[PDB]
């Protein structure tokens, strides 16, 4: 059905389009500089280098500053990767994405700086208390499914939906960090990325893919929420390539007959028939029996009242934060890597 | 339990990209 409230998200998506496109064609760059800010305390590692606290010292504000060594970027062949991360983030606007507030480089590094999320990560809230109620499962898939609706109208594809990448705010809210796989691309992309527990079969299996993946993720992403684990595991990716090719999945006792229905949609290898690459595209995920209680205007608003809080002691504490062994941050005399990264 | 083969799995740590 195509009514009065299709036409309206219709509207705010070709305007969201317009202001994008500005930003998207013109990037913003060199915005800040390293000696802003002091570094307090490291929030979340990866392959390229790590996630830091960090206070503006001329307002007082409190950051994330991602940290990428140039040189580590190229080892791994992750240079357009790079490019794509920082130039989308820069563009987006929406309530559930993570605010890029600053960029910038040195001979050494490059450097993303962030709204500091003081809740944790979902991962760490999920793993502590085991699994989500499904009302707790469905808040928050919900503000997912309204982000990939604003990304993919902006033809981008996320490609590593993950607890790990979902940061709790202070009002309970979902905001998305790393966009380090995220791409622009109409039609399909070809590229062997993501994470093993969330690859779609058509990724693992070599075929183009499309936004439809992301679909699929969502599907792992509501299992893992609401049954504590993820619906194909194992020791090595190997064998968990082979179980999510397979065709098939089993379900714990407790999951209603609504989930165990719109989870058989989305984790569905014909993609002729996964929810949010039919005919009705998001629709059909947004009308389905286990959303029926969801007010989707009310959830993008950000009125509605979250399962929890999370735990503030002030501000830059990071107690919703593991701690992580704090490396040194090393500005080489000599540029590295100046050519390929030209455009950050 | 699956939920106890999860827990006993070497994959309940934070999970790295490919
Ligand atoms: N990992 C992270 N932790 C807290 N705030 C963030 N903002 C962006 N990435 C973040």
């Amino acid at each position: 059905k195509k009514g009065s409230e299709q036409e309206s998200v219709k509207e705010f998506l070709a305007k969201a389009k317009e202001e994008f496109l500005k930003k998207w064609e013109s990037p913003s760059q060199n915005t800040a500089q390293l000696d802003h800010f002091d570094r307090i305390k490291t929030l979340g590692t990866g392959s390229f280098g790590r996630v830091m606290l960090v206070k503006h010292k001329e307002t007082g504000n409190h950051y994330a500053m991602k940290i990428l060594d140039k040189q580590k970027v190229v080892k791994l062949k992750q240079i357009e990767h790079t490019l794509n991360e920082k130039r989308i983030l820069q563009a987006v606007n929406f309530p559930f994405l993570v605010k890029l507030e600053f960029s910038f480089k040195d001979n050494s590094n490059l450097y993303m700086v962030m709204e500091y999320v003081p809740g944790g990560e979902m991962f760490s809230h999920l793993r502590r208390i085991g699994r989500f109620s499904e009302p707790h499962a469905r808040f928050y898939a919900a503000q997912i499914v309204l982000t990939f609706e604003y990304l993919h109208s902006l033809d981008l594809i996320y490609r590593d939906l993950k607890p790990e990448n979902l940061l709790i705010d202070q009002q309970g809210y979902i905001q998305v960090t790393d966009f380090g796989f995220a791409k622009r691309v109409k039609g399909r992309t070809w590229t062997l990325c993501g994470t093993p527990e969330y690859l779609a079969p058509e990724i693992i299996l070599s075929k183009g893919y499309n936004k439809a993946v992301d679909w699929w993720a969502l599907g792992v992403l509501i299992y893992e929420m609401a049954a504590g684990y993820p619906p194909f595991f194992a020791d090595q990716p190997i064998q968990i390539y082979e179980k999510i090719v397979s065709g098939k999945v089993r379900f714990p006792s407790h999951f209603s007959s609504d989930l165990k229905d719109l989870l058989r949609n989305l984790l569905q290898v014909d993609l002729t028939k996964r929810f949010g690459n039919l005919k009705n595209g998001v629709n059909d995920i947004k009308n389905h029996k286990w959303f029926a209680t969801t007010d989707w205007i009310a959830i993008y608003q950000r009125k509605v009242e979250a399962p929890f809080i999370p735990k503030f002691k002030g501000p830059g504490d990071t107690s919703n934060f593991d701690d992580y062994e704090e490396e040194e941050i090393r500005v080489s005399i000599n540029e590295k890597c100046g050519k390929e990264f030209t455009e950050f | 339990t699956t939920y106890a083969d999860f827990i006993a799995s070497g994959r309940t740590g934070r999970r790295n990209a490919i």
